[PDB]
RNA sequence: GAGGA
DNA sequence: GATCCTCTCGAACGTTCCATAGCTTTTATATACGCGCCTTTTTTTTTT
DNA sequence: AAAAAAAAAAGGCGCGTATATAAAAGCTATGGAACGTT
């Protein structure tokens, strides 16, 4: 065991507490797009650290796309800095870590029909479907997206240890069911 | 007791009646016939007792008993008129019972 | 989902996209549908079998067809990108016994049978060749 | 050889434990026979 | 020597007993009986083959 | 798409296993008594039973002359069916 | 006889054409598959048995 | 607790009798045992009438995949005093 | 189905 | 009705329109592995 | 003979498959209403 899933991705929500002018936005912001036919969401990225703003027309604004929980805070903090560049009174309010996605490597295979008859209360292979497997641990309350290849994806977490200490309660069953 | 569709209550009360009587008697003329989730009709009471194996002439009349055999026969010139050549394994199969006393007693230890 | 349960239990091999061309189910929701049921009935409380139903598919002999069962039997032991998916080792199962034979069902009409990739069963033949080693019983 | 099971088809040899039930593996058919004992069974020339 | 004729069913063989019936699409005159008002009756059972 | 071959198929097997000549939903209205299981008892008994016949339900248990040569004069199952099956 | 499995086969030990036949029976195949034996009969009263 | 009060001892582990043994009476001729869900016998003994030779056992799987068993007996016999000619 | 008588 | 025995089988309807919750909206990502489809690659082809 | 053009596809990523979160903004459907309609 000892492997530790790393966060693919964490999310966050921040709200600017306000309401912008999404057309003003578009014209003034330089790293903003918003398309009105398709969905009303300001799609707001900046280089540093590199994540994506959804910002709604409510002021919602959702940081994703880092891979750490203050990359997606540090973004926001700048996030809703340039929008208050734009000359509107934004406000840095109500953030939060929506999700944090996250896949790890075990380096052999494992029995995923194995997996699915004796665990099958948590285990779930989709060979025609998905290549891995869906092990929902319940405590901690994180999933192991369980791969043939060995990937066991983790997500649906905003705790960093959760996605971590559920891995360490679950090896010894992909060794159980593992081939060699 | 939840509301009276005024007409409704016809139609399931005519159903009662019909499940009561085919039950009572599946033979009813004139009438569909109850079946049971088979194509065989129900077998009401009144079928159980028709005559000709209904309870009566089935199972009061005459039945089927106890002690008692048969087999092919054959003739047999050295028989009293009388006898009967039960074959010995049937003889051992049929029995009868008898009663233990000072007459028979040391005869029937032998038996048992 | 109670379906594919039935013949899973039964030891019948079916195939969600057979499945699916029987019952509109989108796919994904009857991805997630079966895995809730098999967890609900795990409460409540092998995949050779697929082999011989393409082999009659495709028209295929049982000296074939028992070959074809002894490489997936040592396709569970070749790791080396053995399955992952393992419906595409038999189909490359499949490919490696007619093409060790001299059957004309040439990939298209497998392919077009059975549904399958025409790149990903060249994609394991690419490691079946290097694994043809451990394949010959006579 | 001791035997277990016999192909029908053809009525060669086998051997099983309780497995496939099937399958003369040379001609994997489904049919299959009990394989004559060997209790030397004894019997009266009348 | 088996000559056919019969299909197995569910691994029992069955045969098919020929069933007798009145020819169709022939008319034919019956009396009637003297509790009845008719004399006699011509009847044909036409029926498409 | 969605043609229900058990109907044909289930149905003329039921209706041979049986012989209630008629749909698996009728019991008793549908006609009975073809279909036997090809006495094979004796050879010349399954010969026999192949070219057999059958009448349900005018004498028609008499031999009438226009039987000639089409019917065995003497072939028939005495009992309550005697005159009834015939034989070619 | 001995590969069919059915119930209840009864099977002669051996079997004897008739000695006197029918042309017919040639073509039931009869004096291929008899069904009988010819015994030696002799009819009397013998012993009344 | 369902023992058929035959006679087990014939049969093998696959509860079949090797053809060729001779049977009798009631021995079971078929071993099969269902669960209670400890198990309770189903067995088939032969006629309680007759005896004989285990003939030929098939053993084979039901149209549906179902493993099922046919056994074949076989008996001489002679005529007696009551058979009909 | 079977069916003997 | 219609003998006798074995023994085999299966005010209701519209009508309007608020009120529940969803869904679906993009967008981060691990894998396989599906078509998708670009483009250049690569030929085949036509004319000079 | 030689130039130039006409056109198939190969291979690569299309995105797409599923898998899993996490976010409410056009749309859907469910859920609620009782009063217009005979
Ligand atoms: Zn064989």
């Amino acid at each position: 065991s000892g492997i530790v899933p790393t966060l693919q991705n964490i999310v966050a929500t921040v709200t600017l507490g306000c309401r912008l002018d999404l057309k003003t936005v578009a014209l003034h912001a330089r790293n903003a797009e918003y398309n009105p036919k398709r969905f009303a969401a300001v799609i707001m990225r900046i280089r540093e650290p590199k994540t994506t703003a959804l910002i709604f027309a409510s002021g919602k604004m959702v940081v994703t796309g880092a891979k750490s929980e203050d990359d997606s805070k540090l973004a926001s903090r700048k996030y809703a800095r340039i929008i208050q560049k734009i000359g509107f009174a934004a406000k840095f309010t109500d953030f939060k870590i929506q999700n944090i996605v996250g896949s790890c490597d075990v380096k052999f295979p494992i029995r995923l029909e194995g997996l699915a008859f004796s665990h099958g209360t948590f285990s779930s292979y989709e060979p025609e479907l998905f290549p891995g497997l869906i092990y929902r641990m319940v405590k901690p309350k994180i999933v192991l997206l369980i791969f043939v290849s060995g990937k066991i994806v983790l997500t649906g977490a905003k705790q960093r240890e959760e996605i971590y200490q559920a891995f360490e309660a679950i090896y010894p069953v992909l060794s159980e069911f593992r081939k060699m | 007791h939840n509301g009276a569709p005024h007409h409704a209550i016809e139609e399931a009360e005519s159903l009662l009646q019909f499940h009561v009587a085919t039950y009572m008697d599946n033979d009813i003329a004139g009438q569909p016939q109850a079946l049971q989730k088979s194509g065989r009709p129900v077998k009401s009471i009144r079928a159980r007792l028709k005559g000709k194996e209904g309870r009566i002439r089935g199972n009061l009349m005459g039945k089927r008993v106890d002690f008692s055999a048969r087999t092919v026969i054959s003739g047999d010139p050295n028989l009293e008129l009388d006898q009967v050549g039960v074959p010995k394994s049937i003889a051992k199969t049929l029995t009868y019972p008898e009663v233990v006393t000072p007459y028979n007693i040391d005869r029937l230890t032998q038996l048992v | 989902a109670s379906i594919l349960i039935g013949c899973r239990r039964a030891e019948v091999a079916r195939t969600f996209k057979e499945i699916q061309s029987l019952i509109h189910v989108k796919t994904k929701e009857f991805g997630k549908t079966l895995n809730i049921m098999k967890n609900i009935l795990r409460g409540k409380s092998q995949n050779l079998t697929y082999i011989p139903r393409f082999c009659s598919h495709l028209g295929l002999p049982m000296q074939v067809t028992t070959s074809a069962e002894y490489t997936a039997k040592k396709c569970k032991e070749i790791k080396e990108i053995a399955g992952k998916s393992p419906i595409t080792i038999a189909v490359v199962s499949i490919y490696l016994n007619i093409l060790l034979f001299q059957i004309p069902i040439t990939a298209a009409k497998v392919g077009q049978t059975l549904q399958v990739t025409e790149g990903t069963i060249k994609s394991g033949y690419k490691i079946l060749y290097e694994h043809r080693d451990k394949l010959v019983d006579p | 050889a001791t035997l277990k099971y016999i192909c029908a088809e053809c009525s060669s040899k086998l051997s099983l434990s309780r497995t496939d039930a099937v399958r003369c593996k040379d001609c994997g058919h489904r049919i299959l026979l009990k394989a004559r004992t060997k209790r030397l069974v004894q019997f009266e020339a009348r | 020597f088996d000559m056919g004729g019969y299909f197995i069913i569910n691994g029992s063989e069955k045969v098919l007993i020929a069933q007798e019936r009145s020819a169709g699409n022939i008319v034919q005159v019956f009396k009637k009986a003297a509790p009845s008002p008719i004399s006699h009756v011509a009847e044909i059972r036409s029926a498409l083959e | 798409l969605a043609i229900n071959a058990k109907t044909i198929t289930s149905g003329l097997k039921y209706a041979l296993a049986t012989g209630n000549w008629g749909e698996q939903k009728k019991a008793m209205s549908s006609r009975a008594g073809v279909s036997q299981v090809l006495n094979r008892y004796t050879y010349s008994s399954t010969l026999s039973h192949l070219r057999r016949t059958n009448t349900p339900i005018a004498k028609p248990r008499q031999l009438h002359n226009t039987h000639w040569g089409l019917v065995c004069p003497a072939e028939t199952p005495e009992g309550q069916a005697c005159g009834l099956v015939k034989n070619l | 006889y001995n590969v069919r499995m059915d119930t209840m086969a009864n099977i002669l030990y051996y079997p004897q054409k008739p000695l006197g036949t029918t042309r017919a029976m040639e073509y039931l195949k009869f004096r291929e598959l008899p069904a009988g034996q010819n015994a030696i009969v002799a009819i009397a009263c013998y012993s009344g048995y | 607790l369902r023992m058929k009060h035959g006679t087990y001892d014939k049969l093998d582990d696959d509860g079949l009798i090797a053809p060729g043994v001779r049977v009798s009476g009631e021995d079971v001729i078929i071993g099969k045992t269902t669960p209670i869900s400890s198990k309770r016998d189903a067995s088939t003994p032969l006629r309680s009438t007759e005896n004989g030779i285990v003939d030929q056992v098939l053993v084979t799987t039901n149209q549906d995949g179902l493993k099922f068993v046919k056994v074949r007996v076989r008996t001489t016999k002679i005529p007696q005093i009551g058979d009909k000619f």
